[PDB]
């Protein structure tokens, strides 16, 4: 597997509901995903879900705070005023040189 | 500070700071700096910060602080 | 000859029942640690204490903390609230022995319950276990009084369930060292001690009869009263 | 090779290996495990920490930018990296980014 | 069952070598006891040692005198090897050395006077290749170590006169071991020093100190 | 405390910090005073 799908999905909100095969839906749209949730779609082995992105955003020039959903530093939806793209620029950088090949 | 405190009556991290700078300008501006009370206790800038703490002092309040001024 | 410079300075704080704060400033550098080990050492073990040292449930009935018995405790938990138990010594007796014999039903168990030699003060409430008003049930208790801590070979030889006597009022002096400035050098060091105690005697008390110990033996060598003048 | 070195130690009466019993000064209490002692021949490079200081609070500044000399030349003090603007831009501290690049 | 501690200088070795043993213990207080008496007497020991020397005809420390294989500097560190005993009363004095020897200059040689006593007559200050006269002046005075942060430089008024530093203390190495005789134990100090000062005396003098610092806490007094 | 790139925490101890506290958890099969039974903390760092 490499990347479990809860991992992946981890403080992620959800575009759309997710319905079981049993056909009971389990999470409404726009829920922010977190641990204890998390632990459902496991117990659900739901593999496949869709999930808010900026690419998605529909805002002009700018990030929604749902978009974006856990700021993932300290563990609450991202404020807003905060500089995302700075942020997500340096991160990429910093771990680049320690990889050579 | 740990402004973790500070965050339950504040949100966003952000406005909290903005209040705290105007509440310490305006005791600044109060006269409070007489000189005999400076040395004995912290600067007025943590002071606005324990009164929002406390939440004596009212996020909602500070504002219409401005207006008298 | 300077003068070496005294503390000049005692803080006092009560955080708790049993548990009493000491702070020190103005020491020599060096001086904080060299004070305080010796004062610990002497403190939790140079002190004469009477304790409880070996517990029989059953006359030797009992082998195992496993073996089930009809109280909602286990037998580790009573002989843990057993040996929690504080017990003053009369000078002339040298031995202690408890008797926690019960045939009440359903009887909550206290340290004014069970029958004590003469010399023997529980000086405590202390609850033990909730009787179940089962079949009949027994306790004994050993007490001896000795300075300094003495360790058990074995946890179970025969009957008796063999533990070790701390032989000491005090519990706790987690001692510290900490930086303080008494003017242009600031190398002096402070020392903030913590003492606990089972309440048998005060710890302010405790620590100036573990000083004056120390005090006492070097009065061969050295002039203890001259010292005190100041 | 090793052996001559054991055997040295031989000679000198020491156990046949580096780590030897040590006492705590303060608690005079002896240490769990033998430490290894040698001698460690050591320099000392040519990096004193009294000309690194460089403590500045006012200094000239260059005729043609009205800006602050540096290297500790003069009175020196130290530039700020576009880095570090990066950094407090990621921060949101803009109080502290504008007052730095104008006034200071 | 009350013993109390006495004081042997037992089992004397070496050039100063000397082993204090108390034959009495409390059986569990000879550990502190002990552990005490070793932190005591390498930093609460005071000795005296020369500050200040001037040179006959020197302007700085970095100067070469004319038929001497010495630097200045050297002699400062020869200097600084020499050991003194003092009197309790002198706390401060002043030796004059003037010698007129095509030989080599010792401690020795210094004037005998009165109080002053120089333990290292074997170390020499200098070596004169041919014959001249030199003379110096050495100030003396008791001092203890209160580590390099916290330490005065000390003022100079003539133009010659040089600053040398002085190590005060003068244990070079403390050891202490404990023997159990049954219901007591016995302490075993091993203590090495410059032999300006008797071990018996310095050990007294340390357990001294520490029963002062220990006076506080009986009291539980700021005074 | 946590990396603005991973949740994981910044502050973890990294060398030596770790290593004592290693040595202090792992158990020997047989040691002195085995078996022992404390009631409190405070009676365990006594026996220490
Ligand atoms: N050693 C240590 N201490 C901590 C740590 N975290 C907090 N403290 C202490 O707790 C106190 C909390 O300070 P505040 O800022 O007023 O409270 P806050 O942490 O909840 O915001 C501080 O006191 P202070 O005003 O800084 O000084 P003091 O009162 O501690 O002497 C600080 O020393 C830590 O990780 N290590
Ligand atoms: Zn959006």
């Amino acid at each position: 597997v490499k990347v479990p799908l809860v991992e992946r999905a981890l403080g992620r909100t959800l575009a759309a509901d997710v319905v079981t095969e049993k056909g009971v839906v389990l999470l409404e749209a726009g829920t922010l995903l977190d641990e204890n949730l998390v632990e459902l779609l496991d117990d659900n082995g739901i593999d496949m879900i869709k999930v808010r992105s900026p690419i998605t955003c529909k805002t002009r020039r700018g990030l929604c705070a749902k978009c974006y959903g856990r700021d993932l530093a300290r563990e609450r939806q991202v404020n807003v005023g905060e500089s995302v793209g700075v942020i997500a620029a340096q991160s990429i950088g910093e771990p680049g040189t320690q990889l050579t090949m | 500070v740990t402004v973790e405190d500070c965050l339950d009556k504040v949100e966003t991290r952000f406005d909290l700071v903005v209040l705290a700078s105007m509440r310490a300008n305006k005791i600044l501006k109060n006269g409070y700096s007489e000189s005999m009370e400076n040395e004995k206790k912290e600067k007025a800038t943590v002071v606005a910060l324990r009164e929002i703490a406390e939440s004596e002092i009212t996020s909602e309040q500070i504002l219409r602080n401005e207006i008298e001024g | 000859l300077e003068n070496l410079l005294h503390p000049t300075n005692i803080k006092i704080d009560e955080y708790a029942k049993n548990a009493t704060k000491f702070s020190f400033e103005a020491l020599e550098r060096g001086v904080g640690y060299t004070l305080g080990f010796a004062l610990k050492q002497t403190m939790l073990y140079s002190i004469a204490g009477a304790c409880v040292t070996s517990i029989k449930i059953n006359d030797g009935k009992v082998t195992s903390l496993e073996d089930v018995i009809p109280c909602d405790e286990t037998v580790a938990d009573i002989i843990l609230n057993v040996k929690s138990l504080s017990v003053t010594l009369a000078e002339d007796v040298e031995t202690g022995t408890i008797t926690f014999e019960l045939s009440g039903s359903e009887e909550e168990i206290f340290s004014e319950e069970a029958k004590l030699s003469e010399g023997l003060a529980i000086t405590e409430e202390v609850f033990i276990c909730s009787y179940n008003g089962g079949k009949k049930l027994k306790i004994e208790a050993k007490v001896e009084k000795g300075v300094g801590f003495r360790p058990a070979q074995d946890n179970f030889k025969d009957g008796e369930f063999l533990l070790d006597a701390t032989f000491s009022p005090v519990v706790f002096c987690d001692f510290e060292i900490k930086d303080a400035r008494v003017g242009r050098r600031t190398d002096l060091d402070k020392l903030e001690l913590n003492i606990k105690t089972n309440g048998n005697v005060n710890c302010e008390e405790a620590l100036r009869l573990a000083a004056t110990k120390i005090q006492n033996q070097l009065r061969n060598i050295v002039d203890i009263e001259e010292i005190n003048k100041g | 090779k090793e052996e001559d070195i054991k055997s040295l130690l031989k000679i000198g009466g020491f156990a046949t290996n580096g780590q030897m019993k040590l006492f705590d000064g303060r608690t005079g209490k002896p240490f769990d495990r033998h430490v290894t002692v040698g001698y460690m021949y050591m320099l000392k490079l040519d990096h004193l920490v009294d000309d690194k200081m460089h403590a500045r609070s006012t200094g000239s500044y260059s005729l043609v930018t009205q800006q602050p000399l540096g290297g500790k030349a003069q009175f020196g003090g130290q530039r700020f990296g576009e880095m570090e603007v990066w950094a407090l831009q990621a921060y949101g501290a803009a109080y502290t980014l504008r007052e730095m690049l104008t006034v200071k | 069952l009350e013993f109390v501690p006495n004081i042997q200088l037992k089992e004397d070795l070496g050039a100063f070598s000397y082993k204090v043993q108390l034959s009495p213990v409390e059986k569990g207080m000879a550990h502190i006891l002990g552990n005490s008496i070793r932190r005591v007497l390498l930093s609460s020991l005071s000795g005296a040692s020369i500050i200040k020397v001037n040179i006959a005809n020197v302007l700085h420390e970095y100067s070469t005198l004319e038929d001497v294989k010495e630097d200045v500097v050297e002699i400062v560190s020869n200097l600084k090897k020499v050991a003194i005993k003092l009197d309790t009363g002198i706390d401060r004095l002043d030796l004059e050395l003037s010698v007129n020897k095509s030989g080599v200059v010792s401690a020795g040689d210094f004037k005998t006077t009165q109080g002053v006593e120089i333990i290292n007559k074997d170390q020499p200050i200098a070596t004169l290749t041919n014959q001249r006269a030199f003379s110096l002046t050495a100030t003396v005075s008791v001092g203890r170590n209160v580590g390099i942060l916290s330490a005065i430089p000390t003022e100079l008024e003539r133009v010659g006169d040089i600053a040398v530093d002085a190590d005060f203390n003068p244990i070079k190495r403390v050891a202490f071991e404990v023997f159990d005789n049954g219901d007591s134990e016995t302490l075993e100090v091993f203590v090495k020093t410059n032999g300006t000062i008797e071990p018996l005396a310095a050990v007294t003098k340390a357990l001294e100190y520490f029963c002062e610092q220990i006076s506080v806490f009986v009291s539980l007094r700021v005074p | 405390i946590l990396s603005p790139a991973s949740g994981q925490p910044i502050i973890t101890p990294t060398q030596d910090i770790v290593l004592g506290l290693y040595y202090i958890t792992r158990e020997k099969e047989g040691a002195r005073g085995e078996g022992k039974l404390f009631s409190s903390y405070e009676d365990v760092s006594r026996a220490y």
